[PDB]
Order: C-alpha cells, then structure tokens, then sequence
C-alpha cells in the first residue's frame, strides 16, 4: 500500500473572504492517493514561485518581499527556525544537505544547513537569478539577464576556499529572461541535457557539461514552468496562454536521437495537449507523480488541477486554496536511507571556528560480526552448532 | 492428528540420555524449526498435549544437574524463540532465569556463548512489545549483566583473566547490542565496563597479550555506544569530548612516534607540537582511568597510534542516540599531520629531514611503521566518506592530495595500494565528474598502478588477489566519473586495452558509453566489437549493439 | 469532509447504536470517532461527535468505574496536550 | 493479434505511455484486491 | 644499503627472547613480506650478510629446542618461501626435513597444522621446477605422508583418537591437494588412507562422534581424488567402479529407509528392489573395507543415505585425471526414486500407502527424515548442472519435474525453497529459454512462492533471509529466460510488484527489455519510470540512456 | 596486442600439376596476427562448403559426397576418428558438444560428441539441408527448397522422447534455394533476428522465434557466402558476379529500428565494397575476425585475400593452396573457462545402454576451505595467524 503525498505552498493575501479557508496556513501537505485530503498545515508564510524546498524532516520556504527563509520541522510538525539571508531570495532548491539560493543582486548563496556554513558566489549575473536547478555535480543558474551559469558542486563547496567563485560555462542562446530551469536526472558527459525556458516563447535543450544547445522548440507563448517525465520520454510545458504542452523527445519526429535533424533546425509546437479556463487562469506551477501519469498545476486562483495524461485531456480539480498556489512539491511514497538525519539544523553564522558536522548517525549495520549471524540466523547456525558441540565435548 | 515433527522431538526427548543429547542437537533445533503451528498457538488437544510436555522437559534439563542437558535446553530454547512467537516470548519468564544460572555456574564456555546469544535474541525480540519489557527484560536484566561483568572482570593484578578473549569479546557483543536498546539499566555498570574494556582498546607489543580483532572492534563499539547511558541526555556531549580526547591521544602519540621527523605540518585548530627529550625511547600512557594502558618503542606507538585510527574509524561506524558535533576539521588536520611524515625512497633519507641526535636504527623502524598508519589513516577516510556521503564533497581535495601522496610513497605495499583503489573509487563516485586538469594529472600514476596490476592478475602482463580485486572495481569508475577530455590518449587506450584483457564486462560497457575526443576532435574507435563479441546474449550490451550504432 | 452533513451525524449515530448493541468495542468507537473530533471542520459534527463520547463515557461507567477505559482516555488527551502546546486542540481535552 | 508493427518494441521503452489507465495491473497505490475486484484482461482468465 | 624492513627483523630477531616471539609474529611476517628484494635474490654487501645471518637464525630456530622458536620459523618459512621465489626454494632443503621434525616433535597442534601448510605450499610450489622436484619432493614426501598418517591413525577400538577431528581434516586436506600433483609417490600410502578417513564419509546418529562438515567435504575430497594414484592409468576404472559402487550404496540405505513404504518406482538401469524384513529398526552398513560404517535406526539411515548423495556430489566437485564416464542414467534413476516418496500433506496419512506391519512412529520419522533427502537431491541436481553446463539440456525436464514435486511437497521448508530457487535458476539460464507451457504451468507455484519470500522480506507482503537472497537472485531470471508468451497476465503482474516494491534493479530493467504482450498483441506499460526513479545514475539506466551518446 | 588464428579447409583436386604446397593436405591452421605463418597441416580430406568445424580439441571435417566426418585431435596433431554417418552430409555445424549435420536427403541429425547419442529427425524436407545455423536455444535449417525450418533444440535433445520431431516455425518466404544462414547474437524473443541468403538474389532479415520477416535486401548476383559484423551492423555478402557488399542495417536510413521502413518495401543494394577479377572468380567462403577490421575471402583457384573494410585499401594475397578454399574460421583469440574437456569422442552407436556422458572434469575450484585461504594468501591471513597464536598458548 504505496501512499503519495504533495506539499503545496500559496502566496499573497486571500482572494475571498471566507472563513473556512484559515488566513494563516501557507503550507498545506496533501495526500494524492488513494483519497485527497489536508494532511498537515504550516502557518505564517508566504512563498513566491520556486521557493519551497521538502525533504523529510524539513520544509524550506522563502519568504515573499523578505530576505528570510522558514525553516518547519516535519518530525515535530513544527516551525523550528527564521533564517536572515543577506540578500532578498528569488529561487532556492535543496540537494542533499545543502540550500541552494538565488538572490535578486545575481548572487548564489549555498548554505550547509549541517554544518552551517554559507558560500557566497560573486554577482556573476547582473539581474536578479530567476530559476536555479542542481544535479550533485552541477549548480544551474539562470536569471533574468538572458543568461544560464554553470558551476561545479565541488569547486564551489572547498575548505579554506578563497578565490571568488566563477562558473565552468555560460549558456545564452536565449534572447530574453529565464523563466525555468529543469535538468535530467542523469550525469554522465554526453547523456545529460537540461532544458531551459525563457520569455522569448522558447525552450533550449542543451548539454550543459559540452555547452552545447541540443534542439531549440518555439511555443505561441512564453513558458511560465515545466517538469520532465520522471523516464525522461517528454517535457510537460504550461504557458502564458492557459495552455499545456507535451513534448516527446522520441516521437516520429524525434527532438533528441539518432533520427532527430540538426540542433539548428527549430521546433515549432503549436498542438495544445490541455487548456484551462480563463477563470482559472495558468499554471503558475507544475509538478509530475512518482508514476509519471499524473500532474498537479498550481494556479494563481487557488485551485490545484490533477491531469490524468492517458486518461483525461481536461484537468479535474482537487480544492480550492483561497489563495495563490505557488509551489507543488511532491514527496517519494518510498523511505530512502540515508546513513545521517538532520534531525535540527543549523543557522548560518560567520565566524572563526573549526568545521562541524552536526547531525544523528542512523543505524545503517556498517560493523559486522560472526555472532551476529548466530543472532539474526532463525535457529543456530550449523557449523557454529558443531564447533560448540566439539569445544564442549 | 499431531505433527510428526513434534511427535519425533518428544519421542527422541523422552528416550535420549542427558549426556548424548548435544550430539543430536542438530536433530532436535531442526525439528523446532519445522514445528511451527503448534508452538505459536495461544494457550485438550494431543498437539498442546506434547507442546506442554516440550516445555516441561525444556525446564526440566535447564534447571537440571546435567550440564549436556543445560546446553540442549538452550539450543531448544533458542529455537522456540525463534518460531513459536508471542507465546514463547510470554511463556518464557524462568528461561530468561535459568539461562542467567547457566552463565552463574560453572558451564563450558561453549554453553555459556549459546546461553549470551540466546539471551541476547531475547532481549532485543521483546523490544516488539512495551509490556514485554516491563514484566521481563528489565527486572531479570541486571542480574545478566552482573553476571557478564563478573566473568569479564580481572579478578587480580597479579592474576591474569581466567576466560579467554573470544569469550570476553561474546560478552562486549551482547552488551554492545544490549547498550542501545536498555540504556537506562546499563548506566550503573558503565564504570565497570570501561574499566574492563580499557586494555583491548588500542593494545600494544608492550601489554605481552595477544588480543583479537573481533576482541578488539567489540570493546571499542561497546565503549562507544555506551555514551547511550549518558544521564541528561548527556549522550552527544560525552560523544564529543571521547572523539576529541581520541583525536588528542592520537596526536601525543605521534608527537613521541614522529620525534626523529622534522614536521613542516601547520595545524588549522591550533595545536602545538610540544617539545620531546631526544634521550631515551619513545614512551607514552598512563595508568590512570583516563590514559590507555602504557607502551614502550617506537613499535608499540606505532600500534597504539593504529588502534587510535581504529577507534576514530568505530566513532563513524557505530550509531548515535542524539545529533552529535564530529569535528571534520580536528579529524582533517590530524589525517593531514600522519600523511606529511612521508616515507623516503631509496635514496632520500639524507632528502627527508632527521634530528640529528635520534638513532639510525630508529629512523628505519619510523620508515618501516609508517605505511600502516597511512594505512589506517586511509581506511579512516573510508569510514568518514561511508558515513557523510555526499556532505564529504568540502573534504574531498583534501583526501585526493593524502591518498595520492601515501600511494606514491609505498606504491609496493599490495594492502597500501588496495585501500588507495578503495579510497579512490569512493572519492571519484562522490566528486569524480569535476575534477581540474592537475588532479586528474595527479591521478594517472594510480590509474597506472591499477591497470598494472589488474594485467598482471589477467596474465597478459597469477590469480585472483584483494588488490586485483579493489582495481577491478576501480576501474569501471575512471570511464564513468572522470573528466575524459583531462585524460592523455594513452591512458584511455591502456584503460581500453586493460579492460578488453580482463573481460570486464562494467568496465567496457562504461567505456562504451563514455567516447573519447582528442584535442583535434576525432573520435577514437569503440571497443563495442570486443564486448560483444565477449558478453554477446547480455541484455545491456544489446541495448548498447542496438542503440550506439544508431 | 465530503459527506453530506445529515449522512455523517446518521454514520457516527449508527456507530454509537451498534457500540449499544455491543456489535463494536468502546475503545474502538472512540479512537474511530476522537481524531475525526479533532480534526472536523464542522462545527455541528464536532458538537455531535462531543456528545456521543461524553454518553459513551457516562454508559460506560454507570455500572462501575471503567478504570482501564478512563486510564486510557487520559493518556489520550495528556498526549494530545503534550504533543503540540502551541495547537488549539488542547480545549477538546480541556473541555471533556 | 495485431499485425507487427516495426517500431513497437523501442516505443514502448522510449515514449510515453498510451494504454488508458496505466500500471492498473499493478496495484502499487490502490488498495489490495480480492477474487471478485481482480483483474481478468484476457479470455483464458475470464473462461477459466 | 640494507632495506630498513630487513634491518628490524634482524635486530627484532637478535634482542627478542624466544618465548616472546610468538607475540611479534604478526609484525615479523610483514616486514619479511616487505622484503621480497633481497631474498630474492642468488647469493659482500649489508643485505648479504643480513639475509645470511636472517636464514641462519631461522635455521638455528627451526632446529632449537624451543617450541615458541619452532613455531616462529614455520611462520617465517611460510613468508620466506611466499616472497623468496627459486633462491628459497633451492636453500629450503634442511627446512622440509626440519618441518617434519617438528611433525614428529609433540609440538602444540596449531604449530603442526601451520608446518602442514607451509609444507603443502612448498611441495606445490617445488611442483614446478624439475629440477627442484627430484632434489627435493621424492625422498621426503614419504616421510612426511608417514608422519601424518601416524598423527590420524587410529590407535584401537577402545582407544580414540589423539589429534582432534580439526586436525584430522587438515591432513586430509594437505593429503587431497599433494595425490594430484605426486600420485606415484602417494601410491603406496592410498590403502591406509581409505581405512582412516572411512568413518568420516557419511557419518551417522550411532557412531557417537560429532564429525566436521570440513572434515566430511576433505574426507570424500581424498578418496575421490585417491582415483589419480591409480597403477597402470587405471584413474578412470577406479572412479566410475567408486560412483556405481557407491549408487548401489545409495539404493541399498534406500531400501532399508522406505521400508515404511511401498514404491512405484521402477527402475531403466537394472536395479531391483530386494525384500526387506519388517521386524524391528532398520539397520545397515559393516565391517569390510568396501562397506561403510554400521548404522541402525531410521534417522541414522537417512543421516547415511544424505552423506552417501553429498559423497556422490564430491564427485563432480572434484577434477579427473584422466576422462571418465559419468552414468548419469542411473544418477538420474536414483534421483527419481529418492524424489517420487512425497511427504505427505497435513490430515492426508492415508494419501500415501504404506506396509501396514510397521509402526505410526516410523512413519512419522520417515516423513521427517524425507525433505533432507530431497534437499540433498537438489544440492546433487545443482552439481550435476554447474559441471556439465549446456551438456545437461537433455536431463532438464527430469529435474524440473523432481524440483516441482519436491518443492510442492515441502513449500514450508525455507531451506528447501532455497535450494529450489538456486536450483531453478541454474535450469532456467541453461534451457529455461524455450520450456513449453505445460512445464511454464508447473513452474508458476515456484513463482508465487518467490515472490511472496521476497515480498515478504521487503516488509509489502527486516533482515534479508537466504531464501529472500536466492529468490532475488532468481527474479531477473524469471524475465531474462521465460517464455513471456506463455506466462499468464497475474504471474506477470505479481513479478513486476514484487520488483517494483522490492527495489531489485536487475529485475526492473529485465522487466523493461522482455516485455509482455497481451492478447491484443499490445505491449504492456514500461517499469522504467519506476526504475529512473529508484535507480537514476546506476549503470542500468546508463546503458538505456545510450540513445543520447552522439 | 592479440594473436587471432584461423582454419582453412580444401576441396577438390589440385589445380597446378608442379607447386610447392603438398596435394594430400587439406586442412591448414594459419596465424593471421601479428605476421601469416602456417602453424599446422591435418592430413587428408575433402571439405565442401559450410562442412567444417573448429572447437579448442577437435576439427571436424566432412567429405565430398561422403558419409564420412573425419575427426582430427587438435591438441594432439593426428586424425582421431573416421566418424560414419547414416547419410551424406551437405552441412555439419558445431555447438557446445552436439554436431548438427543437415544431410542429402532432408535430414538433421544431432550427435552428441560426448555421449554418442545420434538424434535424428524425420525428413520435413524434400531436398538437401544446404545451410545449418545454431544458437543456445534454436536450431535453423535452410534446404534447397526454397524452407527453412526452427528447431528446439531441449525438445530435440531429450532423453527419452520418441514422437517424432516437428519444427517450431517454418521460414518461406524465398523462392529459391537458401545459400547461408547468420544469426544475431542475441536470443531474446524480442531482439533476436537471423539473416537468410537464398538463390533468388535475395536476403530476408527474420525474427526466428515469432516468423516475422523484418527485412528484404535484393542483390544484383545471388548470394554466396555472408558474414554479420562482430558488432552486428552490417552484413558481408559476396555475390555471383564476384563482388563484395556491405548491407548496413543501421546506417543513414536504418533498414531495421524506429526510422526503418515498411518491411514490404524492400531495400535493393548495388554497391560493392570490393570486386575480384575473373581469374580469382568470386569468394567461396567469408569471415570475419575477432577485431572485425580484419576479413578474409576464399576463392576457388586457392587464394585467401586480406580485405581492410576500415582503411578501404586494395585486397591482400597472402597464399596459395593450389586448390579450391571452402570453409574458412577464425579461432577466438581468447580462452573459454570450460568445466569439461573433450579429450576423446564417442562414435555415435545404437544399442541400449545408460546415458553416459565422457569428458576430463578441469580443476575450476567448486569448493572453499579456511586452508585454502592459508595457501592462497601471499603469507598468513592475519586473524587466522593470531587465532594460531592463541591456540599455541
């Protein structure tokens, strides 16, 4: 019995005045399957587009007009801790044990959230940085100066690390800002590919470790998110017209592969897989199901839209938040493990002190020994059995 | 109609005599283990009939003279607890009892080691149910663990232990075990325990005792986890301040191993090597509680040093009870301290800088004992690298630069050269992809090494070695996580040639899928032809035959 | 949440009717009926839910005191005190 | 049966999938089926 | 100079006392590991005169009367014969008679089994240098055999044996590694042998003597491998008359075991079932060389009749000198009647029919005793499959047949389940590939159970069990070589679930590249979503990404 | 870095009267790399094509119009055996231990070279089994009119079946007599193909395990002898009108995969890679090497000819054999780990006897002891050592 479950975020004052829909709640975390339902709620916060980050004992949330980041216990259901950034927060994502943040000043902050350790890149771009995605080697970067950074996880997080940060590779085919950002799970040198949408109603797929800019796809309008299948078949596109978009990277037609044409040859799509009403307004976020089938879109009337892609070309709606849903985070209905827990975390601070390392050593069975197979063996073991018969006798 | 295999257990019961029942305890404990429904039903049927006639006799040879029936009861009992569920845990409250007699009176130590298991089986199995706990395992447990103390505890100065070290390192297991999961009633006896665990912590040629391994990782866990007794939850704290008194033992200890060594080391935290006599031989230790047992010669520090990185290697195996401060940085420093002292080659002993006063012979015993603290220090790094995963990226340049130098320093030790490929493979599976072109210029000697010797194994220069083995699964991890435009066409065509000699079917499925570019741009050729060739009715050398060709 | 009004005070009326026919065990009923207490949003189903468990309690203990009934329902409300200081649910406790 | 399709195999792996419903067979996020809620596609498990 | 390695064994070796050796062996033997250098080297400098003197003190070691120093030269022997090469094989002539002496000498036994591999070494290690072999091995190879021989030969009837049964299997084992490299000279030695390790073949219940499994394996390991000492190339006669010789064995404890009762077996190689009498126990075996030791009772039979089927397995575990002809039929006969008397299920007694002369407490050790046999059956059947490879295609329907009847009369058996998965893997990648639905029908119960092991141990139905580990590595096989078309849709669905919810790579990914058709002749949905997102940087989805590699 | 050898067979008398080459000797072992040397000779035979076999102890060779397979001992340097059959062979193929001979009159039969049994199968031909071809699981019979037939190969080697052998699947879509036969490597019921060559100027590309017949490819002469690429991307054809070509599968318009065509639509090749003069006439028999850089070509005037498929260069004479070449292997450069050796072979008899399988069982170290990690370990294994230690005291 596989339970998913989603942890959505709003933003901005409520759109009705109703009494039901509670004015402090920012954080809501839901149940997709079997049956929808409010799970947990997070109060006072609220969270602009691309600032909320989950993993299992905590949920990170940028603060809309603040430089702040509200940290919530998920183990204690609780909010542990206010974190002050220096700079007013645009984007941040969360890999491993370390926050990713892209400010409006064009800085990028990674913070260890163990160790409390902060690295902060200088202003390598000159806007404010839009959308930031990350692989565990690779920090993607781009903003709103019509450029994509490319900088290396190590390079950036060294001891005793006084040369100002610069990145391997800067991307900017695109001729307007970077709306979004999504990377495939792969790393390999030639195999991976990141796809980048921008308000030139275009999406790049490049191959950021070569530089090179895979296939180019022109949309009628400027994409606002997207999200690629979790087989990594298709990119699911909302944009400014209502409209959502699939895009299958092996078709008839392939964007990527052998039968695929030259990287310079433009893509036009024009074929919408699904409209919403204008009551509804466009998905201002967009997220996939572990499964793949399905896909939640958040949008700035409230309500969360559940699209059943084989199934139903018209979104079905879930309930109605009151307010601008903004981020759609789903969760793994599988346990992961993982040797540490950050069971708290630690605010960043910059001082003079050795390095730390704070976090629960899990029970992981790393130290093995011959009597643990007499333990754990249902029964005695049988040449144990007999070297104890002997050395009795 | 009552099961055969319960039918036989009575019967063989019933009829064997006390002193040849042990030798058809094999016959007995596989025949509880089939008797599986009747013991887990809830307590007249002929079933339950011999189920309580079972039980009547498991008590009757446990509180019995016979000490062949004492051991046959345990096996049973073992046995019971290991099928017959729930009701065997409830129904077992003078078992736990008479098991504690066993290890009270004089039993063979071979019984006595069933009875610490059994015992232990039962106590972590009632940890399922809260009640459980309340009615058995916390008021039969104390005596349990008297009675282990009482065997383990040096029972004069002048008398040595009369168990031997297998069976104390029994005791230390099930203590170990037990620690974590009863915490609040091993907190009177963790004096005794630390007092009876100090010698096998870091044992020297300077104790006269021959100590075992299991012995010895036994005793350090145990001390280890037993930070969980720790009233106040006091646990992380007294995990920090051992780990720092650990990482302070292990720098006095080398202060007085590396005297004859100028050291050019700078420590980052701020300690101070302080002054050492030039006269008399290296000595370190104390005889109080908080000191090790002492050593003597510059060989015996060198083994205390060793088990010191051993014991910091245990800090990052065993688990914890609260979040806890691990001093990455002090840990840092201190690996980086043991790495600078550098064994010379043949020929740079007038290179490698000496005190003056110290002696020659000394000189070369620091040159013999250093590869295994490298040693140590190395698999250190692999216990830290397992624990943090992907938090170890900020230490990961740090740990290339040690393991490049102490390879290159003994690149003729097969155990040196193993745990380097081990190292290596962690290191470039966390932080491998982007690496600069020195340190994947730095790395080519290690390359070397491995496909040396993984050619040397193959033949096409013996059978399969530890070494040969740690370079095999090294080498699939040069083509997957490394920059390939930093390498040489040399390496690459020696990487591809020691592949294709080995049959490494990973190694050439990641070659396969990793191309090389040369600086001109063309694409050297695949070396899909020999896989396929090789490994042809595998389903992932299909995918690639009918996707790279494409 | 979704249930009509009527349907949902008819479930937990026929839930109390069958602990009166003992077809379901006390314990049962409550830990079926105290969560859905806490975490309703309908007021009348609240008061409704309210209610039954405080006739449950008094038809438990007419007879005589129901010691292992009222332990366990203490320890209920002292965890649900104790888990959250900062949450409102504590006045459900405060209240029965 | 269908006749063969050419580029039916390598679709399967590489695009998304058509079928309606899919991974219904599984059951992974649903609750446990019994006899009369099984799945019975084809005809030698409705005959039999 | 003198490498510092060398420059401390020597010093080591001239301050330490002899008692305390024992103690710094550990160390000694690393620094003379170290030094394969100079020792290697054919024999003024400071390493002349440190080998020199090192060897003389091994030599003065090795003759002294100190046992401590006796034990410290078989240690340094072993190293130096290990990393010394052709200049220690020629100067290690008065070592082997030195070994010998301390065989003789009544030296603690870890010391004699130490000097029995360093001997069993040097032979195999003077095997290859002619030269070395006649100025070596030939005369002292007797004396080394007698000494041995005298060490495990039993003094009396009433008097046991000296040396523990341990001991008794390194000889064996010693013995087993030096008859295939010198069988002339072992030749007049193979008698005695055969009359020392006979009561160590198949031991049972009533022999009162608790032997080794290592011991048992040895045991039959010697007198398999005895055929090499054959005169006039009579190897081949030998062992196919000790295989027949002992299927007869086999068939005749057979009899005596299923006396209880009656069996439709009839056999295709010529063997009648005698009468046997059905007046008390069974019993069986004698006194004569060609007779195994005497058993009586059920269990003992079956304890004789298990070991005689391992026995027979020792035979394809160990190499032939010459070529051999193995009677598969009449393995294949044996196997079958062992195989066709099901155990019967629980209320179904009367299922079975049976001699009504016997007694219902024989019945119910027989129905027992029987899954052991089985289980050894399969143990046998694995053997046979892993030996011959693609030449046992023609016995695969048989062994499917027997594994599905012996797995379906004892399902609750983990042991025997295990052993089927093991068993049903092998069949399955050597003619697995092209089975027919009938066989496909047949195997489906097997499925079941394996899924439901490893779904049950995935917590979805914990440590991983032995047979959760055979059944995973059984499941990618139940999509690599099964007829997909054959398979119905529920079995399909139930593997891939128990894949998905298992986390088992190698399954998903065979999954994905053998899909399933319906009867529409559609593909079924892909796992692969499933896959990238457990597994997303493995090699296994590495090789499906390939379509990007440019 | 390799040395790859190979064994060429001679039928037919010699064509020069006066030559330094022997006129008896019909089979030569040769070493292609690093330089061409003869390594062996084997004495006496007159192989047709497709009627020789190599294994690492045995040649088996066919004769010329002769029931007789002559057997010779590879590691001993003589001719063992004189093996009679019950019909003439056309074809003998070797897999694992089993020789399968396509005989004259519509017969296959399987002889087991271990154990001496003959399987053979009811004449579901009507004319001679020219071409044979076997995989682990799948034996394909290709006779002159214009069928081939698959074969189970467990359902033909069972022990005691005595109904009468029928094929799975019947192959016919050719019109003419079926010249070779190659199969893919793989045997998985959804990758697996086999490539077909008959006399009607044609190859047909099949699925073997479901009938479906993938490609059709038209030669300008009909095919002769084929060969598929190690890494099974292209096809090796010789034709009538002495000439070599390439039919690539999955080059610039793949003839099998997601951008093929219709497999109705047939693919017509007209450009030979190589040609051969009318004097050395076209080559009798193709193969490829182990690298698959390498191929070699046999001509009926006795010269074995060098062609480079990489570098494109002109063909290489390396001899002459005075007589026509008919079958030409290629060994595989590296070892097989083989449990069993077949030292000797077994005629095959029929008689009633038990199934008796011979061969010499090879040390491949099926079982572990502790003693053995002593031996083995370069010194002592250290906890075993301190266990001695306190065992001694």
């Amino acid at each position: 019995m596989l339970t998913e479950e989603f942890v959505s975020a709003i933003c901005g004052p409520p759109l009705s005045s109703n009494t039901a829909i509670a004015k402090d709640v920012g954080i809501y975390c839901h149940t997709l399957s079997p049956s929808y339902s409010v799970k947990s709620t997070f109060k006072k916060s609220s969270v602009p587009v691309n600032c909320l980050a989950v993993s299992d004992t905590h949920i990170f949330a940028g603060q809309h007009e603040k430089a702040y980041v509200h940290v919530y216990s998920r183990l204690r259901g609780n909010q542990e801790a206010f974190v002050a950034l220096p700079e007013r927060i645009r984007c941040l994502i969360l890999i491993g044990d370390i926050l990713v943040v892209g400010t409006t000043e064009g800085r990028l902050m990674l913070w260890e959230i163990c160790t409390g350790r902060l690295v902060s890149t200088p202003a390598r771009h000159v806007q404010a940085v839009s959308c930031v995605a990350a692989t565990p080697s690779h920090v993607l970067t781009g903003s709103d100066d019509s450029d994509i950074h490319v900088w290396s996880l190590s390079q950036l997080l060294e001891l005793d690390s006084a040369a100002e940060h610069e990145p391997l590779r800067t991307l900017a085919n695109h001729r307007a800002a970077i709306t979004a950002l999504a990377v495939s799970p792969s790393d390999s040198a030639d195999t991976n590919f990141c796809v980048s949408a921008s308000k030139d109603k275009s999406c790049i797929i490049w191959n950021y470790q070569t530089g090179d800019a895979l296939r180019t796809l022109i949309f009628p309008g400027y994409p606002l998110c997207m999200s690629l299948d979790p087989s990594s078949r298709a990119i699911f596109v909302s944009c400014e017209d209502s409209s959502l978009y699939v895009a299958e990277m092996f078709g008839e037609k392939p964007l990527l592969g052998p039968g695929s044409e030259d990287p310079s040859t433009v893509v036009q799509i024009s074929t919408p897989f699904g409209a919403t009403q204008p009551d509804v307004g466009p998905a201002s976020c967009l997220s996939v199901s572990y499964d793949g089938t399905m896909l939640l879109t958040g949008h700035p009337r409230g309500q969360i839209m559940r699209w059943d892609i084989s199934e139903n070309k018209s979104p079905v709606e879930l309930a109605n938040l009151n307010a601008a849903v903004t981020n759609l985070i789903f969760v793994s209905p599988f346990l992961t493990s993982k040797p540490t827990k950050t069971v708290n975390i630690i605010k960043p601070s910059q001082a003079e002190r050795a390095y730390t390392f704070t976090a629960q050593f899990e029970p992981m069975s790393f130290t093995k020994s011959r009597l643990d197979s007499l333990l754990n063996a249902t029964g005695f073991p049988a040449d144990a059995l007999e070297s104890a018969i002997v050395a009795f006798y | 109609t009552a099961p055969p295999d319960l039918r036989v257990v009575c019967h063989r019961l019933a009829s064997t005599p006390v002193d040849s029942l042990p030798r058809l305890c094999p016959l007995l404990i596989n025949h509880v283990l089939r008797c599986g429904g009747p013991l887990s039903e809830p307590q007249t049927s002929e079933t339950a009939m011999l189920v309580h006639k079972f039980r009547t006799h498991i008590t009757s040879l446990l509180t019995g003279k016979s000490p062949a029936g004492r051991f046959t009861a345990v096996c049973l009992i073992k046995a019971v607890i290991d099928v017959g569920g729930w009701e065997s845990l409830r129904s077992a409250e003078p078992w736990i009892r008479g098991l504690i007699g066993v290890l009270q009176k004089p039993d063979p130590l071979s019984s006595k080691e069933l009875s610490i298991v059994t015992l232990t089986k039962l106590y972590i199995l009632l940890q399922d149910y809260q009640t459980l706990i309340r009615e058995m395992a916390t008021p039969t447990l104390p005596g349990y663990a008297t009675a282990c103390l009482q065997l383990i505890k040096p029972p004069a100065s002048g008398r040595p232990l009369k168990v031997p070290l297998n069976f104390v390192d029994t005791v230390a297991w099930s203590l170990s075990k037990l620690v974590v999961l009863y915490s609040t009633t091993m907190r009177p006896f963790s004096g005794q325990i630390k007092s009876a665990l100090r010698p096998y912590i870091a044992p020297t040629s300077s104790d006269n005792v021959v100590v075992p391994q299991s012995l010895k990782e036994n005793s350090r866990n145990l001390l280890i986890l037993l930070t969980y007794t720790a009233p106040k939850n006091g646990s992380s704290d007294e995990w920090v301040k051992a780990i720092r008194a650990t990482i302070l033992d292990c720098h006095t200890t080398a202060d007085q191993v590396f005297r004859a060594v100028r050291e050019s080391w700078e420590s980052t935290t701020g300690y101070h090597i302080q002054p050492v006599n030039a006269t008399g031989e290296p000595s370190g230790g104390g005889d109080s509680v908080d000191e090790l047992p002492p050593w003597s010669g510059l060989q015996a520090g060198a083994e205390r040093l060793t088990g010191l990185l051993e014991y910091l290697t245990a800090y990052f195996n065993n688990p914890t009870r609260a979040p806890v401060n691990v001093p990455l940085g002090e840990l840092l420093d201190l690996t980086t301290r043991l790495t600078l002292v550098i064994p010379p080659s043949l020929g740079a002993e007038d290179s490698i800088e000496t005190n003056p006063a110290i002696g020659r012979d000394e000189k070369a015993e620091l040159w013999s004992a250093l590869p295994d603290i490298h040693h140590a220090v190395l698999r250190l790094h692999c216990a830290i690298i397992r624990r943090l995963e992907a938090n170890a990226i900020p230490l990961a340049t740090d740990i290339i630069d040690q393991m490049v130098r102490v390879s290159t320093a003994s690149k003729q030790l097969p155990s040196v050269r193993e745990t380097a490929y081990i190292l290596a493979k962690e290191i470039l599976l966390l932080a491998g992809s982007t690496l600069p072109k020195l340190t994947v210029d730095i790395l080519i000697p290690l390359i070397q090494s491995s496909c040396h010797d993984i050619l040397t194994a193959a033949g096409h220069a013996s059978t399969a070695s530890p070494v040969s083995q740690a370079a095999s699964a090294l080498l699939p991890t040069f083509f997957t996580h490394l920059p390939q435009k930093h390498l040489p066409p040399d390496i690459r065509g020696l990487l591809d040639r020691t592949a294709i000699l080995s049959h490494n079917q990973s190694a050439m499925l990641a070659s396969c899928l990793h191309p090389y570019r040369d600086s001109r741009g063309r694409y050297y050729p695949s070396i899909l032809p020999f896989l396929v060739r090789r490994f042809p009715r595998d389903e992932s050398v299909e995918v690639l035959r009918s996707n790279l060709v494409k | 949440t979704t249930l009509d009004k009527d349907l949902r005070e008819k479930v937990v009326g026929s839930l109390v009717l069958l602990r009166r026919k003992d077809v379901i065990d006390s314990v049962s009923l409550l830990t079926t009926l105290f969560p859905i207490l806490i975490s309703s949003p309908s007021k009348s189903l609240r008061t409704l839910i309210y209610t039954k468990i405080i006739s449950d309690l008094r038809e438990s203990n007419a007879k005589a005191t129901n010691h292992k009934l009222n332990r366990t329902i203490q320890t209920v409300l002292h965890n649900l005190l104790t888990s959250d200081r900062t949450s409102s649910k504590g006045l459900w406790a405060c209240r029965i | 049966p269908l006749p063969y399709k050419p580029r039916a195999y390598w679709d399967n792996i590489y695009r998304l999938p058509t079928t309606p419903n899919p991974f219904a067979y599984l059951n992974l996020f649903g609750l446990p089926r019994d006899e009369d809620s099984e799945m019975y596609p084809d005809r030698m498990s409705r005959l039999r």
